[PDB]
RNA sequence: UGGAGAGUUUGAUCCUGGCUCAGGAUGAACGCUGGCGGCGUGCCUAAUACAUGCAAGUCGAGCGACGGCGGACGGGUGAGUAACACGUGGAUAACUACCUAUAAGACUGGGAUAACUUCGGGAAACCGGAGCUAAUACCGGCGAAAGUGAAUGUCACUUAUAGAUGGAUCCGCGCUGCAUUAGCUAGUUGGUAAGGUAACGGCUUACCAAGGCAACGAUGCAUAGCCGACCUGAGAGGGUGAUCGGCCACACUGGAACUGAGACACGGUCCAGACUCCUACGGGAGGCAGCAGUAGGGAAUCUUCCGCAAUGGGCGAAAGCCUGACGGAGCAACGCCGCGU
RNA sequence: ACCUAAUCAGAAAGCCACGGCUAACUACGUGCCAGCAGCCGCGGUAAUACGUAGGUGGCAAGCGUUAUCCGGAAUUAUUGG
RNA sequence: GUUAAGGAACUCGGCAAAAUGACCCCGUAACUUCGGGAGAAGGGGUGCUCUUUAGGGUUAACGCCCAGAAGAGCCGCAGUG
């Protein structure tokens, strides 16, 4: 039963991912908000760490790597 | 006949039947095995001990065993050999072929590995009957 | 990608090779690419070592994995 | 308060349903009954595939009720259905388990199977 | 696409939208008696403006795929008639 | 290279015509007898509930006193599905823990916590609380980045490459019986819209649009895993699907997920159903179609065997470690072969 | 696995058939009976065709019987009505 | 006029009462004189306020009456209240 212990991480390693995709989404959902407002100041300089976050679709990689470009391609 | 009309219907070849009729097919399943496939053998039940005649111009007396087969049907028999140590309710076991010049018998109660077990009066033709000699 | 096999075949009490490769997802027996040429176990009334370095430098290229006790083939 | 020909869901796998109620086992003239008494039933419903066959007359103990027990307390109990448990010629159930929350009244040294499979009492 | 086999065949009907169905005929030998026999799949195949109607001789490339069937794609006029 | 016949309707014929025998087969049974060296194959009938054993770990050159790669390969089975399931050739709308070839850069700055002693409740599965701590764990600037050790070398991190490897997908053809079954689907057929997965997509939804399929077998029933091959045959063909390999589906039953490189996961997981059994009756545990053995319908199929030396696979830089893959033995005339009395 | 040296030819052989087909015959008991049978069927007072000993034939560490499948069946025939 | 639990146990007999009831939808068997059966059966929805759009006639047109769709929201035990 050594796989008891995978079970720890796999109630450990939900935390971190649905923490930021629901950070990502968000500061993407409100994003499309400020694209609808467009004032460069709810949208400028976040979308880019909306983009971070699509960005992190590599750096939180339990959005896949190769799946960074299914949101980020159209807003940049 | 003509190659255009073997093309619009093939040659749907000749069945053939069983000969043996209550035997060696998956039957009508009941949730359980209510009754299924014998190819060669299987086991019996007896219920009537049988005294009959053949019918053509011959008037001899031979000696069936009606049963109740283990797939809930019903067959006659027959003890190859001389000696009877069977009664009714009695296991049995099978092998196919039908007895000519009898009316509706069916097949043969072996008796080798059942409670027809081992023919005693046989000295030469022995392994049809299942008789021993350990000498030879 | 690929890993340097010798296929066991043989009857009781009597093994022999055939030098083939494959990834370590393909099993033993079966499910194998390609074939060197054969390799002899048994030395009485039998040869001792075979190989053909000809298609054998085609899968040293795109990398291949010898197991330690193969490697003594090349190395003669 | 159970009468003379009301109708009971069956809370086992005992092979049964909707059982009715024939006569109410105790003194002469008796005219109810409540929780953890027998009556005889007669099987008005089956699941097909059980042991007991529609039109056969059986017993049962009522073990849950609409009208409810009153306890030493002053407390009282109401469940929302009808419910019995077919009992065979001694006492102890012929199904084998039971789908509900039987009454806390039920045993009395008795009923020492019937309180032994239930979810809770 | 670019390259892709090609099926030249009738123009059965245009019905709808960016919407026919171009027939082709297969003669194909039996197994064992020899002699040929007809099949004609009736395919569908989108094109581009209603370019085709009844009874045209056409040119066929495949593509990727779109909808139910629609998996075939109009090149060509080899005949305009009717 | 290679291809037989005999019998029987009549008082007696020629013909048509049936039925019947000789022969080859069996992962057969059962009948009598019993010497084996040696080679193979031994659940085909109730998908009948599964005791007791072993089958997935490894790393003390991570780091403390869990952080990684592997459990998606491998070994069992045929209830399902008449279908791109399979066979066979064409096509690009995109997918790698791995493996590697060169080259880049492998910086900067932080803070939360298991094991551990006290804390209380439960018989239990164990949990709520509090002081304690590193991490290669975690975070910020058509955009992230790691260090570790016997003699800096070495070895993983990270980005763009492209090769092998690996899966996915629509397409031509091959794919059982019935017409005493002729109509059939409705988001069905199509555009359009935005969302949706590795990508195309009625892929799932919304207004319009009147089509799909079909006597060239569309639709619906009962039977079935399928190929390479096995059997018989002069051959053409007929019947079969077992060990042995490739592909496929399933895990007492019916759904749904989560971690990661590419699972809807056999030995994990939350839920719902029919069953076994224990608890303090408040709750929790159990899934041998892994390797064998017992139970069960049966006329019918075996040892609860030590063991990693060879070949193959995970992990580590190596010794090695777990390996019921396998290298082999224990038992039946079960089949051919060779061989004696 | 192999292999030498020993008291010893001493422990180590069945099984089905035998009218016609189809390979292989005689004498009595029963004598349309216990039977037997793949079909013609052999049995009303023995009967080369039933049990028995003798005899022979076949195969041989194996012989028969069954159920199933293909050939015999040119008896679904395109090769072949 | 209402009623706990049960619901024909009442009785010559479901006698009287109780339930079903409108419009708009999905769906509907045996049987037949092919019209019928059929309101077969069994099912769902309805209230008020606010935003957009497609529908007649009247009229030069603001104006007036006739209507049907989706979506969003509010309240009660209950929306042909
Ligand atoms: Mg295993
Ligand atoms: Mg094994
Ligand atoms: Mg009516
Ligand atoms: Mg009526």
């Amino acid at each position: 039963k050594s796989a008891i212990k995978r079970v720890k991480t796999t109630e450990k390693a939900e935390a971190r991912n649905i923490s930021q995709k629901s950070a990502m989404r968000t500061a993407v959902k409100n994003a499309k908000t400020a694209v609808s407002n467009n004032a460069d100041n709810k949208n400028e300089l976040v979308s880019l760490a909306v983009k971070l976050v699509d960005k992190a679709a590599q750096s939180n990689l339990i959005h896949s790597n190769k799946a960074d470009r299914i949101k980020s391609q159209l807003m940049t | 006949p003509t190659i255009n009309q073997l093309v619009r219907k093939p040659r749907q070849s000749k069945i053939k039947k069983s000969d043996s009729p209550a035997l060696n097919k998956g039957f009508n399943s009941k949730k359980k095995k209510f009754t299924d496939l014998n190819s060669p053998q299987a086991r019996g039940v007896c219920t009537r001990v049988g005294t009959m005649t053949p019918k053509k111009p011959n008037s001899a007396l031979r000696k069936y065993a009606r049963v109740r087969l283990s797939n809930n049907i019903e067959i006659n028999a027959y003890i190859p050999g001389i000696g009877h140590n069977l009664q009714e309710h009695s296991v049995v076991l099978v092998r196919g072929g039908r007895v000519k010049d009898l009316p509706g018998v069916r097949y043969h109660i072996v008796r080798g590995a059942l409670d027809t077990s081992g023919v005693d009066g046989r000295r030469q033709g022995r392994s049809l009957y299942g008789t021993k000699k350990p000498k030879n | 990608a690929v890993k340097i096999r010798l296929t066991r075949l043989g009857s009781k009490r009597n093994p022999f090779y055939r030098i083939v490769v494959a990834d370590a997802r393909s099993p033993r027996d079966g499910r194998i690419i390609e074939q060197i040429g054969t390799y002899n176990p048994t030395s009485a009334n039998a040869p001792e070592i075979k190989v053909d370095e000809a298609l054998a430098l085609k899968w040293l290229n795109d990398g291949a994995k010898p197991t330690d006790t193969v490697h003594n083939i090349l190395s003669k | 308060m159970i009468q003379q020909e009301t109708r009971l869901k069956v809370a086992d796998n005992s092979g049964a349903r909707e059982v009715l109620t024939i006569k109410v086992l105790g003194g002469s003239g008796r005219k109810t009954a409540n929780i953890g008494d027998v009556i005889v039933c007669t099987v008005k419903n089956a699941t097909p595939g059980g042991v007991v066959k529609k039109g056969d007359v059986v017993k049962a103990v009522i073990v849950r009720t609409k009208s409810g027990v009153r306890r030493n307390d002053g407390s009282y109990i109401k469940f929302d259905e009808n419910a019995c448990v077919i009992i065979r010629d001694d006492k102890g159930p012929r199904g084998t388990r039971i789908f509900g929350p039987v009454a806390r009244e039920l045993r009395e040294g008795n009923f020492m199977k019937i309180v032994s499979l239930a979810p809770e009492v | 696409r670019n390259d892709r086999k090609v099926y030249v065949g009738k123009v059965v009907s245009d019905k709808m939208d960016k919407t026919i169905t171009v027939l082709v005929e297969t003669y194909k030998t039996h197994k064992l008696y020899g002699k040929r026999v007809k099949y004609s799949k009736k395919y569908k195949t989108h094109d581009e403006n209603n370019s085709a109607k009844l009874g045209d001789i056409v040119k066929i490339q495949e593509t990727r795929p779109l909808s139910a069937t629609k998996r075939f794609r109009l090149v060509e006029i080899v005949e305009e008639s009717v």
